[PDB]
RNA sequence: GCCUAAAAGCAGCCAUCAAUUGAGAAAGCGUUAAAGCUCAACAAAUUCACCAACAUAAUCCCAAAAACUAAUAACAAACUC
């Protein structure tokens, strides 16, 4: 056959571009979830369950979707981005009050997604909701990082504690 | 290639796919640079209805054709060897290429008439009572008009209505 | 057996079509239903339309879901106009400020579209204007002190003389 | 550069080798450089 | 997922689609799912249980539909096409119930 | 996912009064009192008006030669008055009204006697001219879907064709005349005369070429 | 929005705006009017896809037949040697 014919971008698939663009990089939770067909109430109501929780759901054509992932650093998504798509986007990522309205609909599967450029499954965003907060941790880390100190002091206060526990159990034999 | 096979042990059926071994391409073809595998094969206005052994490369076991986007025919080409194949079962070569029928391969009927370059099928055609004269004569068609570019050795055009 | 859609009056339910037939034929009696209609909306103006989805159940079991009224309604109210329009856009039959179409989005709010769409009021104002240009009426940015009842004159005056044309008319086509 | 690999919790054995290096810095220091490190990291957090 | 909402499904308790979503053989069994998990395959009866379970290692794409005539019909869908899988599940729920 | 296209937009088009297409009638306001002889000519060979068009972009372009009278003008208002849109499209003929009388013997006549009288005028048509001519805002596939059944019911073969359609098949004949491959003819033989052709051949047929026939047009041959 | 017993995208006339990534006050079936079935728009893929086909007579149909061994052959006149 005769040479490529370079077909020429257009003001669509630029705009595309300039979205998801602006959706990977802006945002931080980006969950990836199977499109599933259901009736519009139904995804209405969801729509509205989610604007309660302040995120967002997108859907992206694949034909604009998969070279730019290919090309960015999410190539690791590509057999997510096969079938349909539904693109969970929000700021804030608070993966609780999310899998706590996504087990209200039995059949609609969360595929997986990236929580702060980590991809994580559906076993991935369970951990990562049942984990504590951030602020939480952080004050955690602390007390586990001088947890040695404390346990040192403990035990080199335990010696007289020994013998005060030995005097109270010998009083309270009588 | 993929066979579905069924088991079915105590009110619980198993849908299962295997994947067989399958031969490939021959290695040093005359034309690699062709896009079509009859055009690039240089088999194209070569074959007919009795070269079997390029027909049965792409059919159903059941006689069935394959598709076009799977095999990677020209359209032409694909039409071409789709009329071949009817005019080879009509004429009776690729014998192993229908189902099997235990049931049905004991009543034997009339036996089968010989017959080659059948265009229509046998139970379509009416038989021709007032046949014309000479002016006006109703010729009976032998072979395909798509066949019509193939090489003639001898020069002579085929006769394809008579 | 599914879901209806009726525009239906406050208080005015009556037991026949076009509301009869569908829910004898869906198995719900009508009587039950006007009933029911009539004590859900005995709070409303009888008169005001609404549109209702009456959902039958396949045990000939029936519930009733009502929003709010209709916004040609509202645009005719808050115009002060008994009709429509017929000409859209060669005509105008009312005057509404953005004041009132602003009242009337904020009013509209609370139904089941725009519950189901978590939706500003900016959006709503634009569906509201849309409507109101759909029904013939004009939205002033800032004009109502006297001159709505110079126009309303205009219109009265305009309204007569086309009762007048089209009973002309009338006549001519039935001596024709 | 690219994006990492997504284990699950079927067969997790594997950990980012940040958290041990972490590990042998704190190890590789001492009593006095643990002192300064929570008090630091208890002003600062 | 028309085919399905043809065939009168109210014959059917549990159905559930078991996949891992990061495989390169899960096209075939997501769609599956979709067409089984229509508006009109869940109007059409309320009373099936549709479950997708998914799975980062398990690795092994499969089906399983348990419906009220103790009937239990299990597919391991690694190769076949879901126009196939849509079929077979429709000839078997025609057939027994 | 398909690309969104623009759509054609006319604002340059001017939709004129009466856009529908006015009343022919069946016999001219005068007359023709002396009876004129069927000039076949009139028929025969090329269109030489009425070829190329004036202000429309759609037209029936007729592919033979024929007669048109009152029934045919009528059928063609009337079909096109009531398929068409009076706010968009506007339609004009381009064809004159009957005004070539046509001559009737009675029932029972024997042959001689003298000429007959005058029953019914025509309108002579040739090869190629157009027949209407259409315009406005709208595109070709709606005028080409209602503009077949006028030009089926026209008598000689026609077609819905536009100015774009026109100069293709036009270019295309051009293409075929300029690369046909056997080096014999029609126009060159006859106008050699060769084989001594001239005597089975016609005076008429050095102009046109082999590609008229009578009344009869074939536009695959060269 | 008017008209109408009813005119809900669809006897009709006038406007043809408005949210969603995305769906015309609706291009065809259907109802008395609704309902309902489609078309176009997103999300899922992407073999090719514009027009072209049309009965018959009377005593009995009317050479038989033949798709590939090489053809600017050959056989064929009161023509010409
Ligand atoms: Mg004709
Ligand atoms: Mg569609
Ligand atoms: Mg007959
Ligand atoms: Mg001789
Ligand atoms: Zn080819």
């Amino acid at each position: 056959p005769p040479p490529t014919p370079p077909q020429e971008e257009t003001g669509l698939v630029r705009l595309l571009r300039r979205e998801i663009a602006a959706v990977f990089r802006d945002n931080r939770m980006i969950a990836v979830c199977q499109h599933v067909a259901l009736s519009a109430e139904d995804k209405l109501l969801l729509r509205h369950q989610l604007r309660k929780h302040k995120i967002l759901m997108k859907i992206f054509p694949n034909q604009v979707l998969k070279p730019f992932l290919e090309e960015s650093k999410y190539q690791n998504l590509l057999p997510l981005f096969v079938g349909h798509n539904l693109l969970l986007v929000s700021e804030e990522p608070k993966v609780k009050e999310m899998v706590r309205i996504l087990k209200g609909i039995p059949f609609l599967p969360l595929l997986g997604g990236c929580i702060d450029d980590t991809i994580l499954s559906r076993q991935g965003f369970i951990n990562y909701s049942k984990l504590p907060s951030l602020a939480l941790v952080q004050g955690e880390l602390v007390g586990g990082l001088t947890f040695l100190t404390a346990q040192t002091y403990s035990m080199l206060q335990h010696q007289p504690r020994q013998l005060t526990a030995l005097l109270d159990q010998y009083v309270k034999q009588q | 290639f993929r066979e579905v096979v069924e088991i079915l042990d105590g009110k619980t059926t198993i849908i299962e796919g295997r994947i067989t071994e399958t031969p490939q391409e021959s290695p040093n073809p005359p034309n690699p640079t062709g896009q079509c595998p009859i055009c690039r094969w240089n088999l194209k206005h070569k074959y007919n209805y009795e070269d079997v052994l390029l027909l049965s490369q792409f059919i159903r076991p059941h006689g069935g054709m394959l598709p076009r986007r799977i095999t990677g025919l020209c359209q032409e080409e694909h039409l071409k060897i789709e009329e071949c194949v009817k005019m080879a079962h009509r004429a009776g070569l690729l014998p192993n290429h229908r189902p099997k029928l235990p049931e049905g391969f004991v009543p034997k009927s009339k036996p089968r008439l010989n017959r080659y370059l059948t265009r229509w099928s046998p139970r379509s055609v009416k038989p021709i009572y007032n046949k014309g004269h000479r002016w006006n004569k109703v010729r009976m068609p032998v072979g395909s008009p798509l066949l019509k570019d193939n090489v003639s050795y001898s020069g002579r055009p085929l006769l394809l209505y008579h | 057996s599914g879901m209806i859609r009726a525009i239906v009056r406050a208080g005015q339910a009556r037991p026949g079509p076009p509301l009869g037939p569908i829910l004898g034929q869906r198995g719900v009696s009508i009587n039950q239903f006007c009933k029911e209609f009539n004590e859900k909306t005995k709070d409303i103006k009888e008169g005001i339309p609404l549109p209702t989805k009456i959902f039958v159940k396949p045990d000939r079991t029936f519930e009733i879901k009502i929003g709010q009224p209709t916004v040609s309604y509202f645009l005719k109210a808050a115009a002060g106009i008994e009709k429509g329009a017929r000409h859209t856009g060669k005509e105008v039959a009312g005057l509404v400020t953005l004041k009132h179409v602003y009242e009337i989005a904020r009013v509209k709010a609370q139904d089941d579209a725009f519950a189901l769409q978590d939706v500003p009021l900016s959006s709503v104002v634009r569906s509201i204007i849309g409507s109101a240009r759909s029904l013939g009426i004009r939205v002033v940015k800032d004009l109502s002190s006297e001159e709505l009842a110079a126009f309303q004159k205009e219109r009265a005056l305009f309204l007569a003389a086309q009762r007048e044309a089209d009973l002309a008319a009338q006549a001519e086509a039935a001596k024709k | 550069e690219a994006l990492a690999g997504a284990p699950l919790d079927n067969a997790p054995k594997e950990y980012p080798p940040k958290i041990q290096q972490l590990v042998q810095d704190i190890a590789s220091l001492t009593l006095l450089e643990i002192s300064d490190l929570n008090e630091l990291l208890k002003k600062t957090l | 997922a028309a085919a399905l909402a043809r065939l009168g499904l109210r014959a059917v308790k549990q159905v559930r689609v078991q996949f891992c979503p990061f495989e390169k053989n899960v096209e075939s069994t997501r769609t599956f799912l979709q067409a089984v998990s229509s508006e009109k395959v869940r109007c059409t009866n309320l009373n099936c249980s549709v479950i997708a379970d998914v799975r980062h290692d398990g690795s092994e794409p499969c089906v399983d539909v348990l419906f009220g005539d103790g009937h239990r019909l299990i597919m391991r869908g690694a190769h076949l096409t879901a126009q196939e899988m849509l079929t077979a599940f429709a000839s078997h729920i025609q057939a027994r119930g | 996912f398909k690309t969104l296209l623009p759509v054609p937009t006319f604002e340059d088009v001017a939709i004129p009064e009466k856009p529908k297409l006015r009343f022919v009638e069946r016999v001219p306001l005068v007359p023709k009192v002396r009876r004129e002889r069927k000039n076949l000519s009139d028929i025969r060979g090329p269109s030489t008006e009425a070829t190329e068009f004036t202000e429309g972009r759609f037209a029936i372009l007729a592919l033979g030669g024929g007669y048109l009278h009152w029934g045919h003008f009528e059928m063609m208002r009337l079909t096109i008055n009531r398929s068409m849109d009076p706010k968009n499209m506007f339609a004009l003929w381009r064809v004159p009204a009957p005004f070539k009388p046509i001559t009737r013997k009675g029932m029972g006549q024997r042959m001689g006697g003298g000429k007959g009288a005058i029953d019914h005028y025509v309108t002579p048509v040739k090869a190629g001219r157009l027949i209407v001519e259409m315009g406005g805002r709208c595109e070709f596939k709606e005028v080409q879907g209602f503009l077949d059944l006028v030009a089926h019911k026209l008598p000689f073969p026609a077609k819905a064709v536009s100015r774009e359609t026109l100069e293709k098949m036009r270019k295309d004949q051009e293409e075929r005349e300029r690369n046909n491959q056997n080096p014999w003819t029609f126009e060159r033989i006859a106008t050699a005369n060769m084989l001594g052709i001239r005597k089975v051949l016609s005076p008429y047929d050095l102009t046109h070429k082999g590609r008229y026939w009578g009344k009869f047009y074939t536009p695959e041959r060269v």
